[PDB]
């Protein structure tokens, strides 16, 4: 899937 | 660039997933998606209707603000 892990 | 999660919160909590049909972003914790088991294809709860615990999602996200 498309995810995002913003840091 | 649209966030629509079952918790109703619009912030980014550090781990989100995008609906392959409608492109809204949701928090994986809210949607009960395990970070170790991300599916190849993902649909939100409107594009693939299913029941989820909305109150759990809300209480988890409150402490992430
Ligand atoms: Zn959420
Ligand atoms: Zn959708």
């Amino acid at each position: 899937a498309r995810t995002k892990q913003t840091a | 660039d649209v966030t629509r999660c079952i918790c109703g919160f619009t912030h980014d909590d550090g781990y989100m997933i995008c609906c392959d049909k409608c492109s809204v972003w949701q928090h994986i914790d809210c949607m009960g998606i395990d970070r170790q088991h991300i599916p190849d294809t993902y649909l939100c709860e409107r594009c693939q209707p299913r029941n989820l615990d909305k109150e759990r999602a809300v209480l988890l996200q409150r402490r992430k603000r």
